[PDB]
């Protein structure tokens, strides 16, 4: 009745029966990076 | 002459008077880097 190939293994990427797929995949959202930086201070207590 | 007598009086007075101010605003000064406590020094106890 019905012929489904499908790939595997190697070809995760890949189907080869046609049944006219019309999926378009989105975009990753670009996440901001968050470098943390800790430099010394002197006091703020200088001000008082 | 007692003119001048009371005259360095006071003004050995004014001496105190500015050492004095001088030692508060050193421990005032003291007293607030340190963050003292009766506890200890900072928010620590010694």
């Amino acid at each position: 009745t019905s012929i489904a190939i499908t790939g595997s293994g190697s070809c995760r990427h890949l189907q080869f029966i046609p049944v006219a797929p019309p999926g378009i995949p989105s975009s990753v959202t670009p996440p901001t990076e968050v470098p943390d930086r800790d430099p010394e201070k002197s006091s703020e207590d200088d001000v008082y | 002459i007692y003119g001048w007598r009371k005259r360095c009086l006071y003004l050995l007075v004014l001496l105190l008077l500015i050492i004095l101010v001088v030692n508060l605003a050193l421990t005032i000064w003291i007293l607030k880097v340190m963050w003292f406590s009766p506890t200890g020094m900072g928010h620590l106890h010694v």
